[PDB]
């Protein structure tokens, strides 16, 4: 078992009905991580900067925001020197898309564990900063009467924590990048825009469909 | 490589302990519960089979000094054995006799040095001693 | 050594939080020799309680190891010092640092449980005879943590 897999076929998912049949005509490649709890922030890193490998125009748009990241959670509350380490992982992830690396040389630096788990955190720590300044508006999406810094602090920081759609609204929005989730039982994350990364969420584990 | 403190390693040793390795043939334990010190364990082994220590319960003292583990415990028989290593009067175990206590290293752990006595008592020199009455402390 | 133990060292000594000396040990930087004042208006005034922080390999990744070293009556602790919070087990994330867990430590001495009781018998004594479990909170910290 790998943390992320490979550039399998669709149909391997026989072998674990009729749902992807209807999968099969709209999708044609699917990528598996490992099912750890920490699915979606490995798939969503991985098949952004796996299309940013053609795309050098969101590439600098996306290095602006992700730069710029760092000094917007300090501006919000988390401590500088906490998030530093993360972030410098973050960035050498970015500056080893732009200057122009194999997908199976950035596959390679996904399955170090520590070079991926540090992506991880501050992509949870991304989506964590950015459900705490829209702390007003997701206050009503989040059940149990758990306030949304307790839902950052339960669910959304700490490492191997499910997520779900409050996760996903949350990222996309913070680095401005659509996502589309298909339900193995479809839905765009934002509304209206168009998706740039394809997702498939299966009870505990989300995949990469291209 | 990285240095892990005495109480930290003791609790482990206490949970490893408490879940039991192997069949059971070494086995230890806090002497007392209570102790926030950790420092009196209990250690049992069962005699290994084909020598003169067979199916005997030998129940064991280990203290852990203030230096755990950069330097070895120190370890003590309670039931009587008549082994290479261990005084006949006060059932101690000689540190220099023993190739886990005078060669030790700080990964050794309790579990270690128990089994290191029991694969000893399966030595040529020990396996064939004759023995004491069974059920008899020091 | 990460840059982040080293500079959490520094920044968890430059600002102390009052109540709480923790010195990091010369010889294993990784180890720090907590000591806590017991809050005032506790069952635990007066007393001086000491505890153990160990960052472990995985540090930040994996929760920091904390335990006392002073014998204390409370839910949260057991016989052997191991404390129950969720912050040093399920609800770790590596964003937060030592001082975090350290004064969360200290919240709990100042007001004990419970906002959801875990099970064990020194808190199911919190929860029925709390008037006798201050009084014997009280009493444990004359015999252990006065000296």
């Amino acid at each position: 078992n790998p943390l992320v897999s490979e550039r399998l076929e669709l149909s391997v998912l026989y072998k674990e009905q009729q749902k992807i049949k209807d999968l099969h005509k709209k999708y044609s490649y699917i990528r598996k991580t490992r099912p750890d709890g920490n699915c979606f922030y490995r798939a969503f890193g991985f098949s952004h900067l796996e299309a940013l490998l053609d795309d050098s125009k969101e590439l600098q748009r996306f290095k602006a925001v992700s730069a710029k990241s760092k000094e917007d959670l300090v501006s919000q509350g988390f401590t500088e020197f906490t998030i530093e380490d993360f972030h410098n992982t973050f960035m050498d992830l970015i500056e080893q898309v732009e200057k122009q690396t194999s997908v199976a040389d950035l596959l390679a630096s996904f399955n170090d564990q520590s070079t991926s788990d540090y992506l991880v955190v501050y992509l949870r720590l991304l989506t964590s900063g950015y459900l705490q300044r829209e702390s007003k508006f997701f206050e009503h999406f989040i059940e149990g009467g758990r306030t949304v810094k307790e839902f950052c602090q339960q669910e959304v920081e700490p490492m191997c924590k499910e997520s779900d759609h409050i996760h996903i609204i949350a990222l996309a929005q913070a680095l401005s990048v659509s996502i589309q989730v298909e339900y193995m039982d479809p839905h765009i994350f934002p509304e209206g825009s168009e998706p740039k990364v394809y997702l498939l969420y299966r009870p505990g584990h989300y995949d990469i469909l291209y | 490589g990285v240095k892990v403190p005495r109480n930290f390693r003791l609790l482990e040793e206490l949970e490893e302990g408490q879940k039991g390795v192997g069949d059971g043939t070494v086995s230890w334990g806090l002497e007392d519960d209570e102790d926030m010190t950790l420092t009196r364990w209990t250690g049992m082994i069962i005699g290994p089979p084909r020598t003169n220590y067979e199916n005997r319960i030998y129940s064991l003292k280990v203290e852990c000094g203030p230096k755990y583990p950069e330097a070895p415990p120190s370890v003590r028989f309670v039931t009587k054995i008549n082994m290479n290593g261990i005084n006949n009067s006060s059932g101690m175990v000689d540190a220099r006799s023993i190739p886990v206590l005078a060669k030790w290293q700080n990964s050794y752990s309790i579990k270690v040095v128990l089994q290191e006595l029991r694969r000893l008592m399966m030595s040529k020199e020990n396996m064939k001693l004759p023995q004491p009455p069974e059920g008899q402390t020091y | 050594l990460p840059r982040r133990i080293i500079k959490e060292t520094q920044r968890l000594l430059a600002e102390p939080v009052p109540g709480i000396k923790a010195e990091p040990d010369e010889s294993n930087a990784r180890y720090f020799h907590v000591v806590i004042a017991g809050p005032q208006d506790s069952p635990f005034e007066g007393g001086t309680f000491k505890l153990e922080l160990f960052l472990p390999e995985e540090y930040p990744m994996a929760a920091p190891k904390v335990r006392f070293m002073t014998k204390i009556y409370h839910p949260n602790v057991d016989k052997l010092g191991r404390i129950c919070l969720d912050i040093l087990k399920d609800k770790w994330s590596p964003a937060l640092q030592i001082r975090t867990v350290l004064l969360s430590i200290q919240a709990l001495l100042s007001a004990p449980n419970p906002d959801d009781p875990l099970a064990n018998d020194v808190a199911e004594q919190w929860k029925t005879n709390e008037a006798q479990a201050i009084e014997t909170a009280r009493a444990w910290t004359r015999l252990y943590a006065m000296n």
